């Protein structure tokens, strides 16, 4: 989202309780996280994801591969397929992750 | 069909192009015929290669191989190495076996009768 | 060593793969498929789109034909020289220096 | 451009009327003319459409199977023959220039004089 | 009864003089060697009729034409009457009134563009019970443009009735200007060859005449088996539409979408489809459809369109320059307006910048108009980022509320869950069919595949960027698209001076995929005279096991000659064998000689031409 | 016997005939008669039809000129071979086999 | 162009002839019932020596 508060809309993806939740509700996030809505598709393992903002679209490319290495990105090549293009219609300038 | 009718309104460009490519394709057989069909007959070498110590075995045809080719022609063929939208590849009029036969005939003529066969009866 | 024969084969391969690859350009219309235009518009304007593809593909085929016609003259000169070499070196002994 | 429509009047159920209008300032063969009616104090509606050639005709679902549409390109005249006419059809009817040619999209940049059509028993 | 019209029905195509030329006319003529009907009765008038009658005592008078048996043409003792009238016709024996076996009469009747044309010719005959053998042309007689439709005819009174069909002819205009001969261009391969080289004589050789394409046997549509209609009414027949600066975007998916429901609905004052013609949506398929709904005055509705500029286009809701969909707007004055002026509908008028397309803004910070920071001060130099509406039904119609929807869809080459109403058909494979998958119209041969697609890919593609692999929208099987078999058609002809026989070469086909005027063409389609070579399917030549010098070159070392007479196919022979009796001590020496003069011909020059740019391109304009 | 001399006349005559026939093709315009479009249509619309005819006619003239340039090169090669044959067979006795 | 007399005999129903390139060369006059040849209005190139 642009501002991470009640003022602007903020996409949210979470994996909890064997379920993924993708709201567009402009939630109130504290400065250390770990309202009006639009949609909710409420439904080492080196995870690789690609995000981008297109007209009304937010594309989520992804690929998962079995790895045993530490401290860096591994070598090799692997293509990242698409998994979904969330129909989100917001303007984005920044983001933050969640543990 | 709408594209076909619209194309018919551009005169005969397509006929011109088909004719041009046809002329090229027919020329590609005239070229081979002129280069290789330099001789009327097809001469054959004697069974025993006793040419006074000159061993033409590496250029003469080999009975064992199925293409009846010389070793050097074999290396030449080896060292040199489909979907359709109106594209077509025509087959050459003279097959590679026939070009090998012509080359064998010229080689046999040179070995057995000198340059005499290039002006008249083989001597 | 066999550079010339391979070059002729390759110049035939490209400039023909180029012609095939040129069959998928817009040339100023909405799509590179005639049917995609046909299945998406009424003839009064699908005509304009088909006309633009027709002009583009006509220029492409004419250019390819011209290049092939020019290459044909080069191959023909080479074949005439090869026939001359056959007649004068193979069917005789030449007195031409370096021929 | 100049448009004056002709026809209209007091019509009872099952009756017929003919509307015609010319187009000048352009030849009118290329452009497509639609038929539009506004019930007084209500929204405008699209009654029927004609193709530029005349081969393709489209109608509103309301008038499908009941009305006949026809136009003549040569004296620039568009006609509407109406069957099974009723007080339901009462409205001011407009023949419009669609500003464009050789296309089937239905809407009008211009609006003609219109006709006062009164339907009563 | 029936008979054979050998070569008749040729009429001068137009009143234009030609000499010593061989013309090519595409017009309605009677095909040669045609089965035609023999009479001693109501007969239809398809497009044109060849009427030929043998009589001696004028047992015939004229003809009657029309549909509702209409014009009468008759010949009494001396004169003839022509007029169209409403007559009291089973006949036996106004717009215009043109009242003006040894003997044979041939007539040609055509009414094209409403113009009625009659062509006629007479000739002496001493023959019985048979059509005479010969060539004769039918001159025009009188042109009457009655402008009436005709469907059937009947004469007034033996005779023959032939019908004209769309054909192309090679006509032969002599020095005196009369057609002394003609060629039916579709009768047999030899006639087609005579058409390609516009002459009645064809020298020996091989000629390429036409292109041969296997044809789609049937048509196949495979669409998703979903049934629920798209809830278009919920979008249109909704409760209320949101203020434009917050336009609701409602998606439509997994539903069959009939669009004729929107077409027949005649309450729409503006229905203009941008990326596609409206009348084809019911057969297409769509990835996803977004319906953006909001209310705007009729004057400002023009802002809602691709590639335009305006306050709502820049600050509120922008349709991109490459938009794909339809824009629907209609009046809702009765349901979206208050008596004292409704202000529930709002729009953004004080923004810091424009909007990229499909971008919604719910910013709630005070706009600045002066040079000082607002700091929450409403009034001078700082405006509220929005603006209000005044909705009273007492204004001009341009100000009434208009519920406007943009049915935006991506027509991408993608899974396309949404589709239109189209009835799927059973899937047939291995046959050249005119298939249709999700709107991907095309024709080809579909077979099983050994490919693997990714679980999101919808279809494969060739290097030419053309579809050559698809997954079935109903069974998820990979299908192989191969274009229908085809090739060129070549005619193997010994010179016409030698024989009229021909052989046919099909380029790049297998002799089974080859299956045409049957009494002539089909003979060169089957039999024990079909040979398959590396140049394609050769039909009409016998594959002998001998070898001779190349006479007509076919290809890949195959030549065909006319020998005994018939046509042979042989693998050509290079030349006579030989074995020079070489030995280490044996030489051969000539004892005589020969003086032989030979000839070489070499082109040196060619005609010198000069073409004017302006005179050729524009001429005198 | 004289095919080599005849085919040059045949090709040149055929090419001129084709260049003339292209003057009778509308090239996707209303008609090929400039006076007719200038007669039945106003300047703003007649200009586009004239321009389309101009493009088609110019392209046809270009293809004719290019084919003539390509053919002239072959005729010049034959003229050079004929001049060489004259100088080495008529003004002298040749030793080159089969020349 | 330029109109002059000719000697080609049109068939009675024929009104105007053409060439091998299908271009107007002859026209049969309406009133005088004769045969006329039509020839291109003269054109040429101008060379300076």
């Amino acid at each position: 989202g642009t501002t991470l508060d009640s003022k602007t809309q903020s996409l949210l993806i979470v994996n909890n309780a064997t379920n993924v939740v993708i709201k567009v509700c402009e939630f109130q996030f504290c400065n250390d996280p770990f309202n009006n809505c639009t949609f909710e598709y409420v439904s080492k393992n080196l995870r690789e994801f690609v995000f981008k903002n297109i007209d009304g679209y937010f594309k989520i490319y992804s690929k998962h591969t079995p790895i045993n290495l530490v401290r860096d990105l591994p070598q090799g090549f692997s293509a990242l397929e698409p998994l979904v293009d969330l129909p989100i219609g917001i303007n984005i300038t920044r983001f933050q992750t969640l543990l | 069909t709408e594209c076909s009718n619209l194309l018919l309104q551009y005169g005969s460009f397509c006929t011109q192009l088909n004719r041009a490519l046809t002329g090229i394709a027919v020329e590609q057989d005239k070229n081979t015929q002129e280069v290789f069909a330099q001789v009327k007959q097809i001469y054959k070498t004697p069974p025993i290669k006793d040419f006074g110590g000159f061993n033409f075995s590496q250029i003469l045809p080999d009975p064992s191989k199925p293409s009846k080719r010389s070793p050097i022609e074999d290396l030449l063929f080896n060292k040199v190495t489909q979907k359709f939208n109106g594209l077509t590849v025509l087959p050459p009029l003279l097959t590679d076996e026939m070009i090998a036969q012509y080359t064998s005939a010229l080689l046999a003529g040179t070995i057995t009768s000198g340059w005499t066969f290039g002006a008249g009866p083989a001597l | 060593a066999l550079g010339k024969l391979q070059d002729v084969v390759n110049q035939n391969a490209q400039a023909l793969n180029t012609l095939v690859k040129q069959l998928s350009s817009n040339f100023g219309a909405i799509s590179s498929v005639l049917n995609d235009i046909l299945s998406r518009l009424d003839p009064p304007e699908a005509e304009v789109q088909i006309d633009r593809l027709i002009t583009g593909r006509l220029q492409s085929l004419q250019t390819y034909v011209t290049q092939q016609l020019i290459r044909a003259a080069e191959i023909r000169a080479s074949a005439n020289l090869a026939a001359t070499k056959m007649s004068e070196c193979v069917l005789g002994q030449s007195k031409r220096v370096d021929f | 451009v100049q448009l004056v429509e002709s026809g209209g009047g007091l019509v009872q159920a099952g009756g017929s009327l003919r509307l015609s209008c010319a187009a000048s300032g352009f030849t009118f063969s290329n452009y497509v003319m639609y038929w539009g009616r506004q019930a007084p104090g209500k929204g405008r509606e699209w009654v029927s459409g004609i193709d530029s050639d005349g081969s393709d005709t489209a109608y509103a679902s309301s008038v499908k199977g009941r009305f006949t549409i026809s136009r003549d390109n040569a004296k620039n005249t568009l006609y509407l023959q109406m069957n099974n006419l009723k007080p339901e059809d009462t409205a001011l009817y407009y023949c419009v220039k669609s500003k464009s040619p050789w296309t089937r999209s239905e809407f009008d940049d211009y609006w003609g004089q219109g006709t006062q059509v009164t339907v009563s028993s | 009864a029936y008979t054979n019209s050998f070569t008749r029905g040729v009429y001068y195509p137009d009143k234009v003089f030609r000499s010593s030329v061989l013309h090519s006319t595409q017009d309605l003529f009677l095909p040669f060697f045609s089965n035609v009907t023999w009479f001693h009765p109501v007969l239809p008038f398809n497009d044109g009729v060849y009427f030929a009658s043998t009589e001696k005592s004028n047992i015939i008078r004229g003809w009657i034409f029309g549909t509702t048996l209409s014009l009468l043409i008759v010949n009494n003792a001396t004169n003839v009457v022509i007029k169209v009238c409403e007559f009291q016709f089973d006949p036996f024996l106004c717009t215009f009134e043109y009242v003006s076996f040894k003997n044979l009469r041939e007539f040609v009747f055509k009414n094209i563009d409403g113009y009625f044309k009659i062509y006629s010719k007479h000739t002496p005959i001493n023959l019985v019970r048979d059509l005479p053998q010969g060539f004769s042309a039918l001159e025009p007689l009188v042109d009457l443009p009655i402008g009436i439709n005709i469907t059937r005819f009947q004469t007034l009174l033996a005779y023959y009735v032939g019908y004209l069909q769309p054909r192309t002819f090679l006509l032969k205009y002599n020095e005196n200007g009369t057609i002394t001969d003609a060629v039916d261009c579709a009768l047999d391969p030899l006639s087609e060859t005579k058409c390609t080289l516009k002459s009645f004589t064809v020298e020996k050789g091989i000629y390429q005449t036409s292109n041969f394409r296997v044809q789609p046997t049937e048509s196949i549509v495979r669409f998703p088996n979903i049934t629920n209609l798209c809830p278009f009414g919920e979008v249109f027949n909704a409760t209320r539409f949101a203020s434009v600066y917050a336009w609701n975007r409602k998606r439509i998916s997994n539903c069959v979408a009939d669009y004729s429901v929107l077409y027949n609905s005649a309450s729409f004052s503006t229905f203009k489809c941008y990326g596609v013609s409206p009348t084809k949506l019911n057969d297409l398929c769509f990835t996803n459809v977004y319906a953006d709904s909001f209310v705007i005055r009729g004057d400002e509705v023009r802002q809602i369109a691709p590639g335009q500029t305006g306050k709502i286009a820049d600050y509120n809701y922008k349709l991109p320059d490459d938009f794909t969909g339809c824009v629907i707007a209609w009046n809702s004055n009765n349901l979206d307006s208050k008596v004292g002026g409704n202000y529930n509908y709002l729009y953004r008028l004080f923004r810091k910048s424009n909007l990229k397309p499909f971008e919604r803004d719910i910013s709630t910070e005070i706009y600045q108009a002066g040079s000082t920071p607002c700091n929450g001060v409403e009034g001078f130099n700082c405006y509220f980022p929005l603006q209000s509406y005044g909705f009273q039904p007492t204004n001009g119609v341009g100000y009434q509320p208009y519920r406007v929807v943009v049915l935006s869809f991506e027509l991408l080459h993608a899974p396309a869950t949404v589709c239109g109403p189209k009835k799927s058909t059973n899937l047939v494979k291995n046959k050249c069919v005119n298939f249709n998958f999700n709107g991907l119209t095309g024709t080809g041969v579909l077979t099983e595949s050994n490919k693997k697609f990714l679980p999101f890919q919808q279809f494969g593609r060739d290097i030419a960027d053309t579809t050559d692999a698809v997954r079935d929208p109903q069974t998820l099987e990979i299908l192989d698209i191969t274009p229908c078999s085809f090739g060129g058609v070549s005619v193997i002809t010994p010179g016409t001076n030698t024989s009229n026989q021909v052989a046919v070469l099909y380029q790049d086909v297998n002799c089974t995929e080859v299956p045409q005027l049957t009494p002539t063409w089909r003979v060169y389609s089957t039999g024990s005279n079909v040979f398959q070579t590396r140049a394609g399917c050769l039909i009409g030549a016998e594959h002998v096991n001998n070898s001779y010098e190349c006479d007509i070159p076919i290809g890949a070392g195959i030549c065909a000659s006319y020998q005994t007479q018939s046509i042979i196919a042989y693998t050509m022979s290079l030349g006579a064998e030989n074995s020079v009796a070489y030995s280490n001590n044996s030489i051969a020496i000539p004892t005589n000689f020969t003086i032989s003069v030979t000839t070489e011909i070499l082109p040196v020059s060619m005609t010198k031409t000069s073409v004017d740019c302006t005179m050729y391109i524009c001429g005198d304009s």
